[PDB]
């Protein structure tokens, strides 16, 4: 219980969605670099 | 008698009713299961069991489709929230205890009168499943009778007797594409108990499945019965 | 912690007790308690780990300018 109170407070919830934040720009550059190799090559 | 089993389980060892049963079935020897099937594991049956209170029933030898059931329990428990635990039955062929590792809240031990045999203890597993379906869930009389499904990945000739014997005894069974053979290849072949489980879906949609195969008692009083 | 998560985590590779016990020693001796809680959760037995010669060790590993020292060399 005490685990489960301290991991739902605010600043926990922060935490975890600046990480998630990063993991989507880290899949927004790779989908970037992957549609500019798609585009080159298509062309 | 299973009664006996079932008011044990139940009362004396403080193990609540269930919401669901389901059993796991088949399983081809070897130590490397597939990634896919480990996933269908991780994030199927044993999710609808965390979120619906449900009963795994399965092997509890170490090798088998019982040592991908510990892996994938595990592995949902290291990736869990302070939710509460699976309890996993372990049905394999002093409280104070003694044993070598080298994950399941208990051990049933059937008498088969044998050493060094496997199989008998099959019919007193599927005896306990045909009375646990006839329970009423919830409390009181009021509640449906308890659902129990078999699941069946991978397999052979004996997890098919197995399943004739399920399908007399009125328990619905589902066959998972792409596992290899005995229900992947009945199900590529394909009697209103059978249902077929299609290699497109996968994770994050067991309990539809699981309704629409006990369905086929509405869905809302199911819905009612679990946790969702 | 992550690369012992990793490692540990893999299916196809298995890790036996010897490894297990040098892990857990080397983690006790080094104050790393999230690797000593790591290494027992993942199926280790602590009462056949733990041998006088081991519990000698770990008091050992003291600090020379220690209060648990001092005492310890006092009561000898």
């Amino acid at each position: 219980a005490r685990a489960r109170d301290k991991r739902e407070s605010d600043s926990e919830r922060l935490k975890r969605t600046s990480q998630k934040v990063d993991l989507a720009l880290k899949q927004l550059g790779h989908i970037r670099e992957y549609e500019q190799r798609l585009k080159v090559l298509e062309r | 008698d299973p009664a006996a089993v079932y008011s044990l389980v139940t009362r004396t060892w403080g193990f609540r009713a269930p919401n669901l049963v389901v059993s796991v079935l088949g399983g081809s020897g070897g130590p490397v299961l597939q990634t896919w099937l480990q996933d269908l594991l991780r994030r199927g049956l044993v999710r609808a069991a965390q979120s619906t209170g449900a009963w795994i029933v399965t092997g509890g030898l170490h090798t088998g489709i019982g040592r991908h059931v510990g892996v994938a329990v595990r592995d949902h428990q290291m990736a869990s929230t302070g939710g509460t635990k699976v309890v996993a039955m372990g049905v394999a062929p002093s409280f104070p205890a003694r044993y070598r590792w080298r994950n399941y809240s208990a051990f049933f031990l059937v008498d088969d009168g044998t050493h060094g045999c496997l199989g008998g203890e099959n019919r007193f597993r599927l005896r306990l499943e045909s009375y646990i379906s006839q329970q009423k869930t919830g409390v009181g009389g009021t509640g449906i009778d308890i659902p129990v499904l078999l699941l069946l990945i991978d397999g052979d000739e004996k997890m098919l007797t197995r399943i004739e014997n399920a399908t007399q005894a009125q328990l619905p069974c589902l066959l998972v594409a792409g596992s290899g053979g005995a229900a992947d290849c009945l199900a590529e072949t394909l009697k209103e108990l059978l249902t077929v489980y299609s290699s497109e879906d996968g994770s994050e949609e067991f309990e539809t499945i699981v309704l629409k195969a006990l369905v086929k008692l509405d869905e809302l009083r199911l819905a009612v019965a679990w946790n969702r | 912690v992550d690369i012992a998560q990793s490692e540990l985590f893999r299916g196809d590779i298995q890790w036996r007790s010897f490894h297990l016990e040098a892990s857990l020693m080397d983690a006790l001796l080094n104050d790393r308690p999230e690797f000593v809680r790591l290494l027992i959760s993942h199926g280790l037995s602590l009462g056949h780990f733990l041998t006088p010669m081991r519990l000698a060790q770990l008091y050992s590993a003291a600090p020379s300018n220690s209060l648990i020292r001092n005492l310890l060399d006092q009561a000898s």
